[PDB]
């Protein structure tokens, strides 16, 4: 039930590294992998069972569920995350695809989330920020604004991240304190890497400027 | 029950905010390589100087003649094992295979039987280095061992330099020298003669699975890091000295020197799946070319014997020929 | 004696680098200095130091009187005010010059591994705070800054056992449990 840190170490060069870390225990059997035929075939197996479990989804009242313990059957199974026997982007697609008009998951944070892992192999993630927000998706959560945000800073378009920011301030995203938090950050770090593309009121100083006269 | 648990009763205090050459991009060819591995501890490509691509498909080794193109089926391990490497010896002769549970098969490719297998590793081979008639195989286990490929009892040395797997082997191509480096962080330079490191070094912060002599200066050495280092560092073999080192960005999967050229290609893990091409000097180095080679990461890859062609493989099932030179 | 000096002292190093590498104070609040052959990083935040000085203290005495189990830190989201991570140490007693130098190779072949686990950890994205616990003895002296608590035991979540190192008179681990 403990997982060692020298197992681990001995396959760390397979880990990817990932904002939502990874499961001891996935790691444990990942040191262990015997590359046999067999192995091979008992992940086939257990890739059959969830897709079985995707079939008979519908009658599930949530069955979204179904797909994320998929998804991290296979995040679990596979530590390098994509590989062509690993369909982890397919999966994810699939998985985005399945719940776009569906009410119950628009606001969803989990979904979204699934949102969030895919948006990571596109080639243009903007259109995909576009096409959930038109699709009103994620667009009441403080995630979808930062990752949107954060594809505009890390292009340097400090302005744009702000719109961005201040869409989720009228949409009053949640949880409002983390989106304050990070709003407040980003702010900080529009005014220290580019200060003069800052478009808000600094209340800044005006030096030697006339603040009385006697006449 | 003897404990009482207890806690600090004070809150801590909250935290403050801070103050502070074209190059062409479109492989020449590409070949299906389907239920090739992805793992960072194998080595399943290699390119002969007899011209002759090997790669290892899970159980099997394959091999590519790149003038004929006649492609052959070489080896097929039992079912309870797989190929963890593959090299071929200097002449192109002969093929070493490491396997998963630490025997080391010898092929002759001319007739395609196994002339040999080489028992001793107690876990996989997952590199080798061929030093003339004497082949050199790293395992799992950290150990080193020597075998002269020649005689019956096969092994005629050991070397501990590695508390983990052994990633990265080297042997200079005048077999004065060999480098070692390991899931350990830790490079080793042994002297051909002694089972004592001539030089230990622990720069690196992650595996090193990347280890290339300079073949137009002898004393050159270049390793580089995994995922949590991500350096290129370059050592005179002989002084022990650090001569340079660039930041690669990206887990550093090989280095291949350019036999025409001062400049050395480096292929890429995490994040970027890249080939990398820099220009070599005293000063240091230059990034000249980038490409994303593959849809995962470039795990595998062997250069042409005439040194004109880099051959990639990865998980996403191709094996893609680049030309780095011309 | 001497092993509970080591080792409160191990505790206080061991504590500002969890501070550190969980992000729970921004990287200028710590500075490097060389301990145990490695670049460690310290608070030098007064707050903070003396928050921690207050705790190693304590700790100490209770070293000294072997009247401690454990210490444990926790880790907690200031959005959710849910325990996301939970480390502990463990301290057990064992059933020259050359040994101190051993212990302190031991010490960082430890502390390296507790730098390691951010290869598997989650990222916090959320700001979080931090408390720190200590099973001890029943009949130990608890100080007016000490108080009952429960344990904050993690619910479904995966662990990790670190390595140890051991003086003639301590034994002392690491394990990490924390949520994905």
């Amino acid at each position: 039930n403990w997982v060692h840190m020298d197992v681990i170490e001995q396959s760390k060069e397979n880990i990817e590294p990932r904002k939502a870390g990874h499961s001891a225990s996935a790691l444990a059997k990942s040191s262990s992998r015997n590359h046999t035929e067999k192995e091979v075939a008992g992940l086939q197996k257990e890739r059959m069972g969830h897709e079985r479990k995707i079939e008979t989804s519908e009658s599930l009242d949530d069955p979204l569920q179904v797909w994320i313990d998929y998804i991290k059957w296979t995040l679990d199974n596979f530590p390098q995350g994509e590989t062509k026997t690993s369909g982890l982007v397919t999966l994810l697609e699939r998985c985005t695809r399945e719940f776009v008009r569906n009410p119950l998951y628009k606001d969803d944070v989990r979904y979204l989330r699934i949102w969030m892992q895919y948006v990571n192999y596109i080639d243009e993630p903007v259109e995909l920020f576009s096409f959930l927000a038109h699709h009103h998706i994620g667009q009441e959560s403080s995630i979808f604004y930062e990752e949107y945000a954060n594809y505009f800073e890390s292009r340097g378009l400090f302005q744009k991240a702000d719109e961005v920011y201040q869409k989720g301030k009228r949409m009053k995203a949640k949880p409002f304190l983390r989106f304050q938090q990070k709003y407040q950050q980003f702010t900080h770090r529009w005014l220290e890497f580019a200060p003069q593309s800052f478009s808000s009121n600094t209340n800044s100083v005006n030096p030697l400027q006339t603040t009385f006269e006697s006449t | 029950l003897n404990t009482r648990v207890l806690a600090f009763k004070l809150d801590a205090p909250e935290a403050k905010k801070p103050v502070d050459r074209r190059f062409n991009t479109t492989p020449e060819r590409v070949l299906d390589a389907p239920g090739i591995i992805d793992d960072y501890y194998l080595n399943l490509l290699d390119w002969s100087n007899l011209n002759v691509v090997a790669v290892a498909l899970e159980r099997n080794v394959y091999v590519w003649n790149a003038d004929s193109g006649s492609v052959s089926a070489l080896a097929e391990t039992d079912e309870s094992t797989y190929v963890a490497s593959v090299k071929w010896s200097h002449d192109g002769s002969f093929l070493s295979v490491g396997l998963g549970n630490g025997l080391v098969d010898i092929y002759d490719v001319e007739s395609q039987t196994k002339l040999r297998t080489m028992a001793g590793h107690q876990a996989r081979v997952g590199c080798l280095s061929w030093n003339r008639h004497v082949l050199s195989s790293g395992s799992r286990s950290g150990a080193i061992h020597h075998h002269d490929v020649r005689i019956a009892n096969h092994q005629i040395g050991t070397l501990q330099g590695h508390s983990s797997e052994v990633c990265g082997l080297a042997w200079r191509s005048d077999g004065l020298q060999l480098a070692s480096g390991g899931n350990d962080n830790v490079v080793q330079i042994w002297d051909a003669r002694s089972s004592i490191p001539k030089f230990t070094k622990t720069n690196h912060n992650a595996a090193v699975k990347a280890v290339a002599w300079c073949p137009w200066q002898s004393n050159l050495l270049a390793t580089g890091g995994g995922t949590m280092d991500k350096q290129i560092h370059f050592w005179n073999a002989a002084t022990g000295a650090r001569v340079n080192t660039v930041d690669a960005g990206s887990q550093v999967t090989s280095l291949i020197w350019s036999p025409h050229s001062k400049e050395i290609m480096s292929t890429h893990g995490f994040p970027d799946n890249n080939l990398s091409i820099w220009s070599y000097s005293s000063s240091g180095l230059t990034k000249q070319v980038d490409i994303p080679a593959h849809d995962t990461r470039v795990l595998y890859s062997a250069l042409s014997p005439d040194g004109r062609i880099l051959s990639t493989a990865a998980s996403d099932e191709n094996l893609k020929f680049w030309r780095v030179y011309d | 004696k001497g092993s509970s000096k080591l080792v409160s002292e191990f505790f206080e190093y061991a504590v500002n680098s969890i501070l550190f590498q969980r992000g729970i104070y921004p990287a200028e609040d710590f500075k490097v200095v060389r301990k145990y052959g490695l670049n460690m990083l310290v608070s030098v935040d007064e707050e903070v130091k003396t928050y921690i000085r207050k705790i190693v203290s304590q700790l100490h005495k209770w070293m000294f009187a072997k009247k401690i189990q454990k210490l444990i830190l926790v880790i907690t989201s200031k959005c959710s005010g849910e325990d996301l991570e939970r480390w502990q140490f463990n301290v057990e007693m064992v059933d020259n010059k050359e040994d101190e130098l051993r212990v302190q190779k031991e010490i960082q072949a430890l502390i390296a591994q507790i730098t390691a686990t951010v290869t598997f950890l989650p990222q916090l994205e959320e700001q979080c705070t931090f408390n720190v616990l200590v099973y001890a003895d029943k009949d130990s002296e608890v100080p007016t800054d000490w108080v009952d608590s429960d344990p904050r035991i993690l619910r479904d979540a995966e662990q990790v056992q670190l390595r140890s190192f051991s003086t003639s008179m301590h034994k002392i681990d690491c394990q990490v449990a924390y949520r994905v």
